[PDB]
RNA sequence: UGGGAGAGGGUGGUGGAAUUCCCGGAGUAGCGGUGAAAUGCGCAGAUACCGGGAGGAACGCCGAUGGCGAAGGCAGCCACCUGGUCCACCCGUGACGCUGAGGCGCGAAAGCGUGGGGAGCAAACCGGAUUAGAUACCCGGGUAGUCCACGCCCUAAACGAUGCGCGCUAGGUCUCUGGGUCUCCUGGGGGCCGAAGCUAACGCGUUAAGCGCGCCGCCUGGGGAGUACGGCCGCAAGGC
């Protein structure tokens, strides 16, 4: 399923949950996602949150950065929603010729 | 082989000249371009409106059928 | 490859019949490389064809081979947003690659218990147009067949 | 029963549409990549047209036609291929001639031709 | 005075191709449409084909890197009415000139009013697809409108994003149209490359964005905003 690492941090389930429910919003496009991964740091400025998670046609990667932890983790939801959507669409555009 | 060359004098202007006329148009019936009839610009305008007036009273065609 | 085409690998013939067709069938059937053992299987075979069926094993083996050749088959191609099952000849390289290949599959496929009874079995049935073998080379034929409509897409 | 007449090829992007009339023009039979069994796109290849032809060729000779000529209308891509298919039928083809209609700048046509 | 070219404008007429529709004939199992489809149409006879008819709109080839106009913009053909413009002659007048705040006229398309017309096309609209969704793109329909007359509206990437006039400052090459003596020369247009020079650069360069004079319009950081208030104009939309 979905697992989420902490990396030299301590998090609560509570967040986690948040997580979970934030990746969520990945579930719109309807296919599979697959074994997706999130880590959370801390650098001297921020929050960063990485994830790589692979579906049918391809593979998202992405990395949000912000002082508040949950604005980095909507960062990363907007970067992942914008290659997800990539993946889904862009083989529609050569349709013709 | 252009078309002006393969003929004498004629009038650019005699709308009744079927049998001059009728050189000016490709097999399809169309006006042939300046480059297959070798007038200037300012001649095959004259033979332009001249074969215009010629098919208005039906001696040329507007249009011929492609025969292969 | 992207620079060049790749060289056919010549085989050595085998040393039963003196044939390089031979050689390749014996690998098709060779795995985790007991070539020993699959040279046995279809030696094995070649008296059992003898005792089922008086006459050449030699020939029976090899009138099976072009009983399994597709003349032609089907590969696909995407043109603009629909995948065609373009009909396209076969090579004659590929056209015994995929005979051996269907044949020891085919076979494999048989209830017979030991091997070389398959082997021999099913080398029996396809030398005279029957098998699952020789079904795999008309199924893919008819696929070319009924797309003949796509045929101009060759490349 | 007429030994004379005429084969019309209607040829699109979408279909070939071959109909077999007598000398004044009044059909006797006809196909297209529809009667030939195809669906949807495929009705545009020449092979369809090829199998139209042949299929409208050989029901106008079962009717005792042997000569025709040809006129052609449209485009499509089974055009050629579809006059190939008469000649090599067994009608004797006596001649081909393009008819496609042109407009002398008509009507104004649909958005996708603009 | 004697000539020229031209889709310059206005009015009346008129030709053929094509689409659609109606009638007749012949014929049958699909046609159409798409990236692939479906909606749609079709045995109540469609499509494809032949003959006849009706009607509206737009004018293929010629046609061009072309022509004309102050701009908008102008393209089948005939006639009439009519504007601009160029050339040769160097004949008449004698600075009669340039510009131009206001004013007045013109002003693509869309839109408005009254009446007409309506084939094709097609905002709105309905339906089929596509898609995660698809108030879209694609498909099948479809009303205004698109067309005509008269009256309004007065906007625009109304652009060369380049106000008009004059004089001056290498040439080369293509082209339209005149006059020579027709080799070529010379006027007037329309392009391209470039002297000097200009320019932040890109680029411009005798069709200046060069060097100068005259006159007009206009700019003065981005947003708020071409908005508000006032006034003027409009039937309204909305314009200045
Ligand atoms: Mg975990
Ligand atoms: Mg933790
Ligand atoms: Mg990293
Ligand atoms: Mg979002
Ligand atoms: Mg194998
Ligand atoms: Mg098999
Ligand atoms: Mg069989
Ligand atoms: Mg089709
Ligand atoms: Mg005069
Ligand atoms: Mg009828
Ligand atoms: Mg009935
Ligand atoms: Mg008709
Ligand atoms: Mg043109
Ligand atoms: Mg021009
Ligand atoms: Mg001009
Ligand atoms: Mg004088
Ligand atoms: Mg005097
Ligand atoms: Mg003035
Ligand atoms: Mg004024
Ligand atoms: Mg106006
Ligand atoms: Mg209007
Ligand atoms: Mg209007
Ligand atoms: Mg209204
Ligand atoms: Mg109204
Ligand atoms: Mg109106
Ligand atoms: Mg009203
Ligand atoms: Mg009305
Ligand atoms: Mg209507
Ligand atoms: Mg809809
Ligand atoms: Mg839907
Ligand atoms: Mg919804
Ligand atoms: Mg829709
Ligand atoms: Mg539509
Ligand atoms: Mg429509
Ligand atoms: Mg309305
Ligand atoms: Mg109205
Ligand atoms: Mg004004
Ligand atoms: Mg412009
Ligand atoms: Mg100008
Ligand atoms: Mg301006
Ligand atoms: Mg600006
Ligand atoms: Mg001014
Ligand atoms: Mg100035
Ligand atoms: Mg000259
Ligand atoms: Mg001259
Ligand atoms: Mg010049
Ligand atoms: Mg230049
Ligand atoms: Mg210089
Ligand atoms: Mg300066
Ligand atoms: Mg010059
Ligand atoms: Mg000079
Ligand atoms: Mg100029
Ligand atoms: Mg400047
Ligand atoms: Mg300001
Ligand atoms: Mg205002
Ligand atoms: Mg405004
Ligand atoms: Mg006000």
């Amino acid at each position: 399923t979905m697992n989420i690492t902490s990396k030299q941090m301590e998090i609560t389930p509570a967040i986690r949950q948040h997580v979970a429910d934030r990746l969520a919003k990945l579930e719109k496009w309807q296919t599979h996602l697959i074994n997706p991964h999130i880590i959370l740091s801390k650098e001297p400025q921020g929050f960063v949150a990485d994830a790589t998670i692979n579906t049918p046609n391809g593979v998202l990667v992405a990395s949000g950065k912000h002082e508040d932890m949950y604005t980095a983790i909507n960062e990363l939801i907007n970067k992942l929603e914008r290659q997800l959507n990539k993946l889904q669409h862009k083989g529609e555009a050569r349709r013709a010729a | 082989a252009k078309v002006k060359a393969t003929l004498g004098e004629f009038d650019l202007r005699d709308y009744r000249n079927v049998e001059v006329l009728k050189r000016f148009l490709s097999e399809t019936g169309k006006i042939l371009p300046r480059r297959r009839t070798g007038l200037s610009a300012k001649e095959q305008r004259i033979l332009a409106k001249t074969i215009k007036r010629a098919r208005i009273l039906g001696l040329l065609p507007f249009t011929e059928k492609l025969v292969r | 490859a992207r620079r060049r085409r790749a060289e056919v690998r010549q085989l050595q013939p085998d040393l039963v019949y003196g044939d390089v067709l031979v050689t390749a069938f014996i690998n098709k059937i060779m795995r985790d490389g007991k070539k020993n053992l699959a040279a046995r299987i279809f030696y094995d075979a070649c008296k059992i064809i003898q005792e089922k069926t008086g006459q050449e094993p030699l020939k029976v083996f090899k009138q099976a081979v072009e009983n399994v050749k597709p003349r032609m088959e089907v590969r696909s191609r995407r043109v603009g947003g629909a995948n065609y099952q373009v009909p396209m000849e076969v090579s004659p390289r590929r056209q015994q690659s995929l005979a051996l290949r269907w044949l020891v599959q085919a076979a494999n496929q048989r209830p017979e218990r030991r091997a070389a009874v398959r082997i021999a079995h099913e080398l029996m049935d396809a030398a005279e147009g029957k098998g699952g073998a020789v079904k795999k080379k008309e199924d893919v034929e008819r696929m070319a067949e009924a797309n003949r409509a796509y045929a101009h897409y060759r490349w | 029963q007429v030994a004379s007449g005429r084969a019309y090829i209607h040829a699109s992007y979408n279909n070939t549409i071959v109909t077999i009339t007598d000398p004044d023009g009044n059909p006797i039979t006809w196909s297209s990549g529809g009667v030939i069994g195809y669906k949807g796109s495929r009705k545009g290849t020449p092979y369809a047209a090829q199998l139209a032809a042949l299929d409208a060729a050989k029901k106008a000779m079962a009717y005792g036609m042997q000569s025709v000529d040809v006129i052609v209308r449209g485009t499509g891509a089974g055009r050629e291929q579809a006059i190939r298919a008469l000649q090599a039928s067994g009608l004797q083809v006596k001649s081909i001639v393009d008819d496609t209609p042109v407009p002398h700048n008509g009507c104004r046509p649909k958005k996708k031709f603009r």
